[PDB]
């Protein structure tokens, strides 16, 4: 205590010379520190485990010793700013600081390898270290000052990590939408910062929570402005993790990297939000209106979540949208005022589902020998079909994760949901039900994933599907020398040559020759099987699978850090329903533990669709189209923009410089005119 | 230096005559000048993205930052004023430097307009990413002296003694839809004429990249914005017995 | 340096307040030595290779170092070959 | 009675190395994906799957299938065909946004399904 917060200084600034050094370095010589290839990937993992042992003990004296540092500098010494950049040790600041160095870390390790072949390498580890300095700066920071500084280098962060393969266009829609989306939370940061500034006069994170205890007992400050002021603190916290109102910004953060959406979300800038509010709950329980905001934000967006993820084609956003949904329950539960909760669930999610998005980039990288390099077809999660046969550590890992969003008790994370809602039905019965409908959605699309991704044959080298494949496989044909010296230009054979003679009908032959032309034979006959990545992608997926199995049984540290079978088992028996029905859909015949009688009777009682046939045609174009908000957005307040751009140059450019070019022009025109008078 | 150092006298004048020789009248219309700088930055922050060209772009986003100088002048506050010389000096940085990388672009690739001119950022790697970074710096986004700079504009408004909280509201709420327009057409920009692929740009054209002159140009302009941007008294603390000089007048 | 904060809601705060500023005399120092960079690399970097405006692509095209190079040479280059075109004919091309 | 003579070829070859066709038969034109649904015949492929489909709306260019000589009794492209497969060679289309037509109709148009995972060209006779 004595020495070492006093050097608790230098947490963000340790990762900040590596990407000091690459900024300098792909910008002057580029050759020179390309050469230096891999050196500043282990330099980063190294300054970040630098970090992670300063945070671990740190949090070793937070659970040790109940005290809280605070050890502010002077930044700024002129007028009523007389500004401070410190470092604000609270438990919450150990959580979110471990939160960051491990995610990072082993993130860093996979994206080693996850870059290693790509050109562009330096500049994303400079984008990653100075992100993680950026994120480690924020979470040490003892005032609103520092936290609106490195709120937006978290997003410009983002908007570099999103834009971070620039060449495509579709990643550079991404990155500009995502960083436009956080301005718009950085918006509400701002003037929900200043309002704070009107109501106290502090920027400072020390005297809020000591004067929000008498603030709201005065007649100078308004009630309506002090929930106005903190809705819009609020709506900084929506544009990070990902709320109703600013949430077309996560699934498109897709087009970038996979340890971006490792990153980004289930991981350090999602909980920047949930570390937000979480920090200011001392004056969120205060203002009595927006605590009821945040649970129906938060209730809104967990509907709108899980009915995203459950028709996803693609790997990444379904997983982008099942991490949309727990940010929600995060939300969920610091709109409940949990303070112990929150941020268990937050590290149980955090540790969760960035073991999936390394599992979904494993898939997609052992995805990228059979299909060539393509998202619509690398990270197609239709045509990935099974991959248990063949990368069976990735297949461990990514159950054990979809295990621990599913809320398994022995061998997975289930006490984190318990507590939400055993904290949600004794506080409003609306707020309830439907947060446990939506864990039995929850489990039900994850277990859809996995299914859809690791258990049943391939859906792209299936012998039904693809004809090169039955053109590769079979290299001699069925009679060996007979029927033919091989047939190339297989004809039109509608009668099969049987010499079949035609009742009344329209047609039988034509002018229509038109011979089915296949392909051929012995020539590119190999199809490597997807093998397992190598030991930079397993690594992280091993340490996230002791971590995911280590925080998930956590006379207990709940108290001093900062019904029982009933409810447990009803969570359980509908997450084992939303199991049994994406089960029973997805899992094949040949594979499934089911008695055949009962798997007949499926498709027995629904051979109809026609009840089914609306059913999955809105839940399909709800998934698809956003809920329509992502159209709406495009059509009604970007294009909106568009159109005040266009009306707005033209009022420039037509009558205000109409006005002053017109000046010269009647002075021309009375010239002329005087001229031949 | 038209945008630089031409585009800030003026504003050095109504700083330097229009406030300290004048100071009644300053106060009688710097109630009509806070709105005028607060239509300011919404009117040419929307004015940009209807520019095709890319320089008319970087031309109404310094009208845009005018506003903030506008509004730190009409802020009768020591943090108001402050805020408008750093706005001053930080603009005049952020000005050169766009129009200075915009004119080496418009040398390189000889193509004006935005409808063309798509992916350029593998051609000219160097350009982009001091053009980047200086776009960040136009942004308001920090280590970088344009966030401090606004910041303090807003913290001029928050803490006067002239003006209401009926109008102190309206008033941070159209400014602060500022810094979402100015990402729109700054990423625009970006993403028009650096992101993207064109399919006929392969090897044939193979441009020369930024050389070391230009790179320094860009560097040599980047080092201050980022030497205020992380610690904001290389502006504040030369002038701020010079703005008490000045509001000594103003508040008696 | 030691503050102990006591607020009830959460925990006491332990504060340190290093208030500080960099010296009135550095201030002018950093500026001392900033002009000194600007000046060296003005120097410098005017004395080295310019890769592009070297070239034929710049200054063999046009390349005054203008902005408008380019325009009055796809204005010109045409009234050229018109005169050329012109006294072509001139000798029944 | 009146029945179009669907022949439903499909994707990939016998490992003999001759096409399969299938020849399917049911009455008149309501919808191709509800013919190709109700007459079991492999419309998807890997999008079979339940919630793989957009249950016939066409906001999915799952239910594409290569028709030939199939310009006689069909209704022209719905401006959804046009844009869920734009750069195609202009013989496929979408069977939830394509019909054959009114149950009065004999005709011989012959499909092949699943135009993604194929190894044959067809060799098209080129009109006019
Ligand atoms: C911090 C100091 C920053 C000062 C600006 C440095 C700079 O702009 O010069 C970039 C040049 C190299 O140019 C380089 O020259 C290279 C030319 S070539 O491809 O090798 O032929 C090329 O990599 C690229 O154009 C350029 O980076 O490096 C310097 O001369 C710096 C001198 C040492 C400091
Ligand atoms: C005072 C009136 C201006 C009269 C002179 C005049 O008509 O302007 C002349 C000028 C355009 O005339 P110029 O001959 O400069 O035109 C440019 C040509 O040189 C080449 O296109 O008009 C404007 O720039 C408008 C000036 C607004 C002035 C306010
Ligand atoms: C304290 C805050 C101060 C600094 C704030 C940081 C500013 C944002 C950095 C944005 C750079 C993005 C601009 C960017 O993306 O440039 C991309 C540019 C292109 O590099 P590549 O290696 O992609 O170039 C070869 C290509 O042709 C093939 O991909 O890389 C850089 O020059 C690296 C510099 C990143 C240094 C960081
Ligand atoms: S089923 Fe969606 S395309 Fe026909």
């Amino acid at each position: 205590m004595e020495h070492t917060y006093q050097y608790s200084w230098i947490i963000p600034f340790i990762p900040l010379p590596v990407p000091i050094l690459l900024g300098v370095g792909l910008l002057l010589f580029p050759t020179a520190t390309k050469n230096l290839r891999r050196m500043w990937t282990f330099l980063s993992i190294f300054l970040l485990s630098i970090v992670m042992i300063f945070s671990i003990y740190l949090s070793i004296q937070q659970i040790f010793l109940s005290c809280i540092h605070q050890n502010v500098w002077s930044w700024t010494i002129n007028n009523e700013f007389s500004f401070e950049f410190g470092y604000f040790i609270d438990p919450l600041t150990s959580i979110m600081s471990i939160l960051i160095t491990t995610v990072g870390i082993l993130v860093l390790i996979y994206s080693d390898n996850y870059m290693s072949h790509d050109q562009g390498y330096l500049r994303f580890f400079a984008y990653m270290g100075f992100f993680n300095t950026s994120m480690l700066g924020l979470v040490t920071s003892s005032n609103l000052i520092q936290v609106y500084f490195f709120w937006e280098l978290v997003g410009m962060c983002s908007y570099l990590l999103i834009g971070f393969w620039f060449t495509r266009p579709i990643a550079a829609n991404a990155c500009q939408k995502a960083f436009v989306t956080n301005r718009v939370g950085d918006f509400g940061l701002l003037l929900g910062i200043l309002g704070l500034y009107w109501i106290t006069g502090s920027f400072e994170f020390q005297d809020l929570f000591e004067i929000f205890n008498n603030l709201i007992l005065n007649n100078r400050v308004n009630l309506l402005f002090l929930t106005l002021c903190a809705f819009l603190l609020f709506v900084g916290p929506i544009a990070k993790s990902a709320q109703f109102p600013l949430h077309v910004w996560l699934p498109d953060a897709m087009e970038g990297p996979t340890p971006i959406s490792a990153l980004i979300h289930a991981a350090t800038m999602v909980a920047a939000g949930i570390f937000l509010v979480a920090r200011l709950l001392p004056l969120f329980i205060v203002i009595p209106s927006i605590m009821y905001i945040i649970s129906l934000i938060g209730i809104i967006t967990v509907l709108l979540g899980a009915t995203l993820a459950l028709a996803q084609k693609d790997i990444k956003r379904g997983l982008a949208y099942s991490t949309m949904s727990q940010l929600g329950y995060m939300m969920l539960a610091l709109g409940m005022g949990s303070y112990r909760s929150a941020l268990f669930h937050l590290i149980t999610h955090a540790y969760s589902k960035a073991l999936l998005f390394l599992g979904s980039g494993s898939i997609i990288h052992s995805m990228e020998a059979i299909v060539g390099y393509s998202p619509d077809k690398s990270q197609n999660m239709i045509l990935m079909g099974g991959l248990t046969k063949h990368v069976p550590i990735t297949k461990t890992a990514f159950l054990i994760g979809t295990l621990s969003l599913c809320g398994i008790p022995p061998l997975a994370c289930f006490w984190s949901k318990d507590e939400i809602l055993n904290d949600s039905l004794l506080f409003s019965p609306i707020f309830a039900i439907i947060a446990c409908s939506t864990a039995g959605l929850t489990a039900f699309y994850m277990f859809r994933i996995y299914l859809l991704t690791f258990e049943g044959h391939l859906n792209t080298y299936f012998l039904n599907y693809s004809g090169k494949k039955s053109g590769s496989f079979y290299s001699l044909s069925l009679w060996g020398k007979e029927e033919e010296k091989k047939l190339t230009m297989n004809n039109t054979k509608r009668a099969s040559f049987f010499c079949n003679k035609t009742y009344k009908i329209s047609n039988n032959v034509r002018n229509q020759i038109f011979i089915t032309v296949e392909n051929f034979g012995l020539n590119t006959r190999t199809f490597y099987y997807p093998h397992e990545s190598d030991n930079t992608i397993l690594f992280p997926m091993l340490i996230l699978v002791l971590f995911t199995l280590f925080i998930g049984a956590i006379n207990q540290e709940g108290i001093d850090f900062d019904e029982f079978l009933r409810n447990a088992t009803f969570s359980v028996s509908i997450a084992f329903f939303g199991i049994f029905i994406a089960y029973c859909l997805y899992k094949p015949f040949y594979s499934s533990l089911l008695n055949l009688t009962l798997l007949n009777s499926f498709q027995k009682w629904n051979s109809k669709r026609i009840h089914w046939e609306k059913l999955i045609n809105f839940v399909y174009n709800w998934s698809y189209n956003r809920g329509y908000i992502d159209s709406f957005f495009k059509t009604s307040l970007i294009e909106s923009i568009r159109r005040l751009a266009k009306q707005t140059t033209f009022f420039d450019k037509r009558i205000i410089d109409g006005i002053t070019n017109g000046v010269g022009i009647t002075s021309f025109f009375v010239g002329e005119v005087t001229k031949y008078i | 230096l038209l945008a630089g150092i031409l585009l800030k006298m003026g504003a050095y004048g109504l700083v330097r005559i229009n406030m300290e020789l004048l100071p009644h009248a300053h106060s009688m219309f710097s109630p009509w000048l806070l709105v005028v700088g607060t239509i300011q930055i919404i009117y040419a922050a929307s004015t940009s993205p209807g520019q095709r060209n890319l320089k008319k772009r970087i031309a109404y986003s310094s009208v845009s930052h005018m506003g903030f100088i506008i509004i730190g002048i009409s802020s009768i506050t020591d943090p108001g004023l402050n805020g408008a010389i750093l706005q001053i000096i930080s603009h005049g940085f952020i000005g050169a430097a766009l129009f200075f990388l915009a004119g080496t672009s418009y040398d390189r690739i000889r193509l004006v307009y935005l409808d063309e001119m798509g992916g350029m950022a593998i051609s000219i790697p160097k350009i982009f990413t001091m053009f980047t970074i200086l776009s960040m710096a136009s942004l308001a986004l920090p280590g970088m002296s344009g966030f401090i700079a606004e910041f303090i504009v807003f913290f001029g408004i928050i803490t006067s003694q002239k003006y209401f909280l009926i109008s102190k509201i309206f008033i941070i709420f159209v400014m602060a839809i500022g810094m979402i327009l100015t990402p729109i057409y700054l990423l625009s920009m970006l993403r028009q004429m650096f992101y993207g692929y064109k399919l006929i740009n392969i090897k044939n054209f193979s441009f020369f990249d930024s050389g070391p002159r230009e790179l320094f140009l860009s560097i040599s302009i980047l080092l201050p914005i980022i030497g205020i941007g992380i610690y904001p008294d290389f502006v504040l603390s030369l002038a701020s017995d010079k703005v008490e000089s000045i509001l000594s007048n103003y508040f008696y | 340096a030691v503050m102990v904060q006591q607020i009830e809601g959460m925990r006491d705060i332990i504060t340190e307040k290093h208030v500080w500023h960099l010296s009135d005399k550095a201030i002018k120092n950093v500026y001392m030595f900033y002009i000194m960079f600007t000046c060296w690399g003005c120097l410098y970097f005017g004395s080295a290779k310019d890769p592009f405006y070297d070239s034929e692509e710049y200054r063999g095209d046009g390349g005054d170092g203008t902005g408008y190079w380019v325009y009055e040479t796809v204005c010109i280059s045409p009234f050229l070959i018109l005169l050329g075109k012109k006294e072509k004919n001139l000798e029944m091309h | 009675p009146p029945a179009v003579d669907f022949a439903f070829v499909h994707s990939v070859l016998l490992p003999d190395g001759t096409p399969d066709v299938h020849w399917r038969r049911a009455n008149g034109g309501q919808k191709l994906r509800d013919i190709m649904l109700d007459s079991n015949i492999e419309l998807y492929g890997p999008y079979s799957k339940p919630l793989s489909n957009c249950a016939g709306v066409g906001t999915c260019a799952t239910c594409m299938v290569e028709i030939v000589n199939g310009k006689e009794l069909l209704n022209p492209r719905t401006d959804i065909e046009k844009e869920k497969l734009k750069r195609k060679p202009k013989n496929w289309r979408l069977a939830c946004q394509t019909n054959v037509g009114n149950p009065d109709s004999t005709g011989l148009v012959v499909i092949q399904q699943l135009p993604e995972w194929k190894a044959h060209e067809w060799n098209i006779p080129k009109n006019i």
